[PDB]
């Protein structure tokens, strides 16, 4: 995600997860005060096949930051990750925090896929074209190119592709100020990067779910 | 036999320049001889700049912390002349003291 | 470039020169007190005598 | 691929096939450049292109990179800590003040032909 930094009150919604000491990191964003939404791939052994990503706690320990745009300040939460909850069918999984973040609201879901031509937006704290790890997040600009079964395609505009550490990182579409999550960043082309070249700009995301989320979140009602 | 000589008087970096020009072919040696003895010459030079600047005296060791940064002109110069001023320095210094 | 190498190679022979100064400064006060003490050891020793 | 950060050094391939050097894993705060009046850490050694600078973007950082036949580093506006292993298998740590040149066996109190084995910011 290549783009202007960004630290206004809009994406402080947003998290970044480190799991174990520096062997895997990615991004995340929060769908309830207990809970965050990220990746499957990220908890995955191999990460080209997030099929053994069983529920349950995580294989190693696993903490995230939220809030917190700019990594040089004390500014956000931190807490643990204590259980996991993968999606039945795509790379998509839902972290339970030990303790809730009440001060942060959660991004709201889309009722709906976007459709080819729709400017979508998507933030994450990835590498840039220039720093292999950023102090600040970042916000892109990409269009849907395509939908498909259960997932849906994008493209950079302008450039800006999805690079690395963007993994888990949602995506967005306001409408009248208000934020919905179309979808989570699975892969991408890397254009664009430091340390690494290509020309397409092209990326993959899951597509955002309603009903797997309400179902986990209020699980214990 | 020029290379041969060169390895004997040469320092570490001359030394395993030239002994990979002897194995090697006719061309490789006459690249060694026009240009790469020159090359491996001041690495040798660089290095022992940079030891004086760890284990000699207090001027000794300022002295050559500049040549360091500087030109290969400038180590050379050090190496030849300025570290043997920087001495006497020392020395002077530790004369005076006692 | 080259009257920025030769300047700091004055400035470093500076450096050593005021320091060694800086010690026969103080060669010459300790001196010229051990003077003024034998001085006042000798009247001391008149006195005495 | 997919876009997770795995911490291995971004480039790595074609620094080995440009400068010699080598590099493995590191926290991210530390990026290889040139060295024209940006310089903050900078290694010197005998092999590959000679020498190339570090630049901190913040501490603590580290990177486990790997210079053959290291002789000297530079610091600048930071300590600098250091861990270098002999021909041996047998690996020391050296202490480098803030602003100011210390050596390797080569060019240090050995002799040795000592590698660099890990970089590390304060």
């Amino acid at each position: 995600t290549v783009g202007d930094p960004t630290t206004d009150a809009k994406l402080d919604f947003t998290a970044r997860l480190t799991i174990g000491t520096d062997y895997r990191s990615c991004s995340g964003a929060l769908v309830d005060t207990q809970w965050v939404l990220t990746a499957a791939s990220c908890f995955a052994d191999d990460p080209n096949q997030p099929d053994t990503v069983a529920a349950g706690k995580p294989a190693q320990l696993t903490r995230a930051t939220v809030g917190r745009a700019d990594s040089n300040i004390a500014n956000g939460y931190v807490r643990e990750v204590v259980e996991l909850v993968p999606h039945p069918e795509r790379d998509m999984v839902l972290a339970r925090l030990d303790k809730a973040i009440p001060d942060i609201a959660p991004v709201r879901l889309a009722s709906d896929a976007p459709t080819a031509g729709t400017p979508l937006t998507a933030v994450g704290f990835g590498r840039t074209k220039d720093e292999w790890v950023p102090i600040q997040r970042h916000q892109g600009a990409f269009t849907v190119t395509s939908v498909t079964a259960g997932a849906v395609n994008v493209t950079g505009q302008g450039g800006d592709a999805i690079c690395a550490g963007d993994t888990g990182g949602p995506l967005l579409q306001d409408k009248n100020g208000t934020l919905h999550l179309v979808g989570v960043n699975n892969r991408s082309m890397q254009g664009g990067c430091y340390g690494s070249e290509t020309t397409s700009t092209d990326a993959i995301a899951a597509m955002s779910d309603a009903d797997f989320v309400t179902q986990t979140v209020n699980r214990d009602l | 036999v020029e290379i041969a000589r060169l390895i004997n008087l040469g320092g570490p970096g001359v030394r395993e320049a030239g002994k990979a020009a002897l194995q090697g072919t006719a061309e490789e040696r006459e690249l060694f001889l026009n240009s790469g003895q020159y090359t491996a010459q001041q690495d040798d030079n660089r290095v022992d700049v940079a030891r004086l600047a760890t284990t000699g005296g207090p001027n000794v060791q300022a002295a050559a912390k500049v040549a360091l940064r500087g030109t290969p002109e400038d180590m050379v110069e050090f190496l030849e002349v300025g570290q043997f001023t920087a001495r006497n320095r020392d020395q002077e210094h530790a004369t005076i003291a006692e | 470039t080259g009257q920025y190498m030769a300047k700091r190679k004055d400035d470093l022979a500076d450096v050593h020169v005021n320091q060694v100064e800086r010690l026969l400064a103080e060669g010459s006060l300790i001196a010229a007190e051990a003077n003024e003490d034998a001085w006042r050891a000798t009247e001391a020793a008149a006195t005495a005598e | 691929p997919q876009a997770v950060e795995d911490f291995s050094y971004p480039g790595a391939a074609k620094i080995q096939a440009e400068t010699g050097a080598i590099l493995k894993r590191g926290n991210g705060h530390m990026l290889m450049t040139s060295c024209d009046g940006s310089e903050d850490i900078q290694v010197m050694s005998r092999t590959g292109q000679k020498d190339f600078c570090f630049n901190v973007m913040a501490k603590p950082a580290y990177l486990t990179l790997e210079v053959p036949q290291a002789y000297g580093i530079w610091t600048s506006a930071d300590p600098v800590k250091t861990t270098i292993k002999d021909t041996d298998g047998t690996a020391t740590v050296i202490n480098a003040p803030a602003n100011d040149f210390t050596g390797y066996g080569e060019a240090g109190s050995t002799g040795e032909p000592t590698t660099l084995i890990e970089l590390r910011v304060a």
